[PDB]
């Protein structure tokens, strides 16, 4: 299933304040009016080409985390971002992920670790995420807005810049549920979670003309090669 | 040699109450101090070996800290399972020495004792000796006064006492006393009495019996 | 001897609070602990509270553990007991007693003086 | 350093540090510290330089062994306990704890490996306690002709000289390859002045000009702003924001 | 895992020497150092000495130098201690511990313990216990229950195991600690709580066993009025 990405996927490129000017920026951006896969709970491994755009418009916070790494479940290092009731957990430990990562406490077995980090939780409401890995930096941009993709224009602000230089080619998402079996090789056992949908898009090297208002907020953009 | 002092001698607090203890050394130290848990007649269980360093299996309940001549240990809360004596150790030198030991026991309200008396049997009397035993059961205080009033007269220096441990079931205590006399001395008297005084009792409790009954 | 006295008390409103005082002088105060007692009109005695030398926590009976708080002052030989949430049953005479057993955890029951307390 | 829980050099402790600040003005340089040495770089350069990560190893050795903790050294400690390569770069912080960590006739707890079948590899650690082949073939947990045990005890005491006292030594190793700098040694090193032309630095962004309060509204994630034609107009104070 | 196995209780006359053993199993015997400790009946622990079998050397405490020797043999992985010129006060609980704090960056502290050996020094001789019943009076009943049991007297040496009804009854069980008579013999006491409706009629039996010689003695008890 595919849907339309009208004008979403724009984000602040360089953390530089600009007031009432038009700036031409060349970077990895989601093309306007692009086709993005449509997945609903009621979850395959997808490639991690140069850019990925993640969106979710599901209430109750069924979507809770993501997984990133090359040769998933192997000795190679991998990420593990989950949203607990108190704080987010980011781990770079080459976790041995199973076929069914998590639908219910831990989606992987013990493994060596190189970096750890904790912060406040990231989570009828639309959640948007942009993930880029370049020059040894993994950058996250996020935005929240009550809520198909709404026509509303919104620019994603940077969230955190992890100084991790691992190599990445694939990723997968994590879902939350209750009264379900912790089967590593099976899913949907027991009680079924509530309705939830999430969209996946891919960025491409494009030129954009971002419009900065008097307060330094991006209010409009033009897909230069549309 | 190095001598250490542990104070206070004993602690008393109910379940769910904070408890703490301190250990002192002859000279200032900054490491090599351990804390032990020893149940009655059982081998000590390791709790802390190095300053604020717990070994494998120690719960988060117990923590320790200190510097210089004196070191302190704390217990956040109590449960019946950990009712025993704590000891302090210093092993910075081979001549190991161990602290005097401190006891922690459950704290609760008053329970009136059940005073009982055992008169001697015929078989015991046939051996040329006689004895009378008085028992106190299921009362709070860890020590109770037992007075013998043979022939309505106080007696001392002719009886022995036995001591039990705290009852985990209800945190109670028991005490018993044993009077001993020879056949000639036993037949000399006519009335045997045992008196007990306790805070919970409204008045002193006396149990007595005569030679002919 | 063991001459003792108490002060305060009297008529009080139900559900309120009251304060009572007891003190001694001219004799040792450490070797004997200070205890209280209760006596309803023409009824048996009832223990209230007692304080030890160390002052580690407090001692109370079953019917007074959760309502009454007791304390002692070793530097002035004066002791106090706390009255709160008074109920109709508290119409009796209280007594201040001395635990006449030297350095003993238990207590020897002996009262020196008392006063009347009643709720309107 | 204050823990001093590395009495035995043999089977030494290891630690990893990253994403931190290593202020050396307080470490290995205050009055309590006795000795401090570095290899391949001066302390000032280390303080002014940044490193990817630092690995810390701690151990207590006698005076005759401190000289062995250096690149390309040889000796009992170097060969059997803690060997280092000739190209090793790092620092060693050594403090003598004889007064506070010695006994009149004690200190038997300070053990070290006196013999071994072969020298350890660079930065290698070994906890094996097998008998050393003292001339004759090594014993298999038995006694034999000589079959001497490798480990031995220092047995520090006042009767020994300064060269045979419990020097608490901590050695740090620095990494610089693939360095997204996360460990640095600089102090606060901040000073502010406004309303006059001055050279300034705000996490870089070197420039010259007059600094004055601005009425702009910077976003939480924005550090500095640019006017038309990419001219640095305003900058956020790292400390006061 | 790591474990230690110790021998049973041994009794020998004063002035001679006593032999004890403590076997080690698991891992490699060369990686364990055996330390010896003693515990008297109420007094704190006492340290005798420590040996490292792989070293071939040993050390002893100043208070116990000379009179104490420690030997261990790798072939059967057991450690032994020798005590000479024993005295009555030597009666104490003896433990064997592994001074493992010499290899993995961990110093001068024990982690492993044995089972413990009981040794008593006295001029008495080994013999079985003497048991007689109690005859509580009816008038002494308090709270609807009565106290009863059996007494174990004139036995030597320890340990002594006392149970009831072949272990079939365990409610309200109390067994006070052992005592030493002025004549050199030990004793024991036990008391139960029984309801009024069962005393005198129920087939209550007191059980006793002397494990040094495996002697079996049991008797019945009944109150009187
Ligand atoms: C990451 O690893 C894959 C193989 O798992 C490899 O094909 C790819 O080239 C690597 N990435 C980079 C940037 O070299
Ligand atoms: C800019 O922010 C100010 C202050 O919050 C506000 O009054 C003004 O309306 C904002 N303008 C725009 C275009 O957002
Ligand atoms: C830095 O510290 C100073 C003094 O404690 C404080 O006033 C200021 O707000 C702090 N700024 C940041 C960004 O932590």
């Amino acid at each position: 299933a595919y849907t339309n990405s009208f004008t979403r996927g724009v984000y602040y490129p360089d953390k530089v304040f600009r007031s009432s000017v038009l700036h031409s920026t060349q970077d990895l951006f989601l093309p306007f009016f692009s086709n993005v896969t449509w997945f609903h709970v009621i979850n395959p491994v997808l490639p991690f080409n140069d850019g990925v755009y993640f969106a979710s418009i599901e209430k109750s916070n069924i979507i809770r985390g993501w997984i990133f790494g090359t040769t998933l479940d192997s000795k190679t290092q991998s990420l593990l971002i989950v949203n607990n009731a108190t704080n987010v957990v980011i781990k770079v430990c080459e976790f041995q992920f199973c076929n069914d990562p998590f639908l219910d406490r831990v989606y992987s077995s013990a493994n060596n670790c190189t970096f750890e980090y904790v912060s406040q939780p990231f989570l009828k409401n639309l959640r948007e995420f942009v993930f880029k890995n370049i020059d040894g930096y993994f950058k996250i941009y996020s935005k929240h807005t009550p809520i198909d993709l709404p026509q509303g224009f919104s620019a994603l602000e940077p969230l955190v810049d992890l100084p991790i230089g691992i190599n990445i080619t694939r990723f997968q998402t994590l879902l939350a549920l209750h009264r379900s079996y912790l089967t590593p090789g099976d899913s949907s056992s027991g009680w079924t979670a509530g309705a939830a949908a999430y969209y996946v898009g891919y960025l491409q090297p494009r030129t954009f003309l971002l419009k900065y208002n008097e307060n330094g907020t991006i209010t409009d953009a033009v897909d230069c090669a549309l | 040699d190095i001598q250490m002092t542990q104070s206070p001698s004993s602690l008393s607090a109910s379940v769910g109450d904070r408890v703490t203890i301190t250990c002192r050394a002859s000279q200032g130290i900054s490491s090599w101090l351990a804390w032990y848990q020893q149940k009655p007649g059982k081998a000590p269980k390791l709790l802390i070996y190095d300053a604020s360093n717990l070994e494998t299996g120690v719960p988060s309940r117990f923590s320790g800290s200190g510097s210089g001549t004196d070191f302190t240990f704390t217990i956040s809360s109590l449960q019946p399972e950990d009712i025993a004596t704590y000891y302090c150790q210093q092993y910075d030198n081979l001549p190991l020495t161990f602290g005097g030991g401190t006891k922690v026991e459950i704290k609760r309200t008053v329970a009136a004792p059940s005073v009982f008396i055992f008169p001697p049997s015929d078989e015991q009397l046939k051996s040329g000796t006689a004895s009378v035993v008085c028992l106190l059961n299921n009362f709070y205080p860890r020590e109770a006064k037992v007075q013998w009033k043979v022939d309505n007269a106080l007696q001392s220096g002719n009886s022995q006492e036995s001591v039990t441990e705290q009852d985990s079931k209800d945190s109670t205590y028991s005490l018993s006393s044993t009077l001993t006399l020879s056949k000639a001395d036993y037949e000399k008297h006519k009335v045997y009495a045992c008196e007990v005084t306790h805070q919970g009792l409204s008045s002193p409790v006396t149990k007595s019996f005569n030679r002919g009954e | 001897q063991v001459q003792l006295q108490e002060s305060g008390g009297g008529l009080v409103q139900p559900g309120g609070s009251l304060r009572l005082s007891c003190a001694a002088s001219g004799r040792t105060i450490s070797r004997y602990a200070m205890s209280w007692f209760r006596q309803a009109p023409g009824k048996e005695r009832e223990f209230v509270a007692v304080a030890r030398r160390s002052g580690d926590g407090a001692f109370y009976a079953d019917s007074v553990q959760g309502r009454f708080t007791v304390s002692r002052d070793d530097a002035k030989n004066t002791v106090y007991l706390q009255m709160n949430s008074l109920k109709p049953e508290d119409t009796a005479v209280y007594y201040c007693a001395i635990d006449s057993d030297t350095f003993y955890s238990g207590s020897y029951d002996y009262w020196g003086q008392g006063t009347q307390v009643t709720v309107s | 350093f204050n823990a001093t829980r590395f009495a035995s050099v043999y089977a030494w402790n290891r630690k990893r540090i990253s994403n931190c600040v290593a202020d050396y003005s307080v470490l290995y340089n205050l009055a309590p510290f006795f000795t401090f040495k570095c290899y391949g770089v001066s302390p000032t350069k280390l303080n002014d330089l940044c490193f990817t990560n630092v690995y810390a190893d701690s151990f207590v050795i006698r005076g005759d062994e401190v000289r062995q903790i250096a690149p390309g050294q040889t000796g009992n400690i170097a060969d059997y306990n803690y060997k280092l390569p000739d190209d090793f770069t790092g620092c060693v912080i050594a403090w003598n704890s004889n007064k506070l960590d010695s006994k009149v006739s004690g200190n038997y707890n300070y053990l070290y490996r006196l013999f071994r079948k072969s020298n350890l590899k660079p930065f290698e650690r070994d906890i094996s306690t097998e008998i050393y082949q003292a001339g004759n073939k090594p014993c298999n947990g038995v006694a034999g002709f000589n079959c001497y045990f490798p480990l031995r005890s220092y047995s520090f005491r006042p009767t020994y000289g300064v060269g045979h006292q419990p020097y608490r030594v901590v050695v740090l190793s620095f990494e610089l390859l693939h360095a997204p700098a996360t460990v640095c040694g600089p102090k606060k090193s901040t000073n502010l002045v406004k309303n006059k032309c001055v050279n300034f630095n705000f996490n870089g962004l070197k420039g010259t000009g007059v600094l004055t309060e601005s009425n702009k509204k910077f976003l939480p994630f924005q550090q500095f702003g640019r006017d038309i034609a990419d001219t640095t107009d305003a900058v956020r104070d790292p400390q006061t924001l | 895992q790591v474990q230690l196995v110790q021998s049973g209780a041994e009794v020998k006359k004063p002035g001679s020497s006593v032999k004890v053993s403590c076997k080690a199993s698991g891992g490699t015997f060369s990686s364990y150092a055996i330390s010896w400790v003693r515990q008297a009946p109420g007094q704190g622990l006492e340290w005798m000495g420590r040996i490292i079998p792989i070293f071939g050397t040993a050390n002893y405490a100043q208070k116990f130098q000379g009179r104490v020797t420690i030997t261990a043999d790798e072939s059967t992985s057991t450690a032994y201690m020798e005590l000479s010129s024993l005295r009555s006060e030597d009666t104490a609980v003896y433990y064997c511990a592994s001074l493992a704090s010499y290899s993995s960056g961990w110093e001068d502290v024990f982690d492993i313990w044995g089972q413990g050996t009981m040794v008593t020094v006295s001029s008495a001789s080994t013999k079985g216990p003497s048991v007689f019943p109690l005859a509580p009076s009816s008038k002494s009943t308090s709270g609807g229950t009565a106290a009863l049991g059996c007494l174990v007297k004139d036995y030597f040496p320890e340990p002594v195991t006392v149970s009831w009804n072949s272990g079939a009854l365990t409610s309200g069980v109390h067994t006070f600690p052992a005592v030493l008579q002025s004549s050199g013999l030990y004793s024991l006491s036990s008391v139960v709580t029984v309801p009024s409706s069962s005393l005198g009629t129920q087939t209550y039996i007191c059980n006793v066993n002397h494990k040094p010689s495996n002697t079996k003695v049991d008797k019945k008890v009944e109150p009187k009025s």
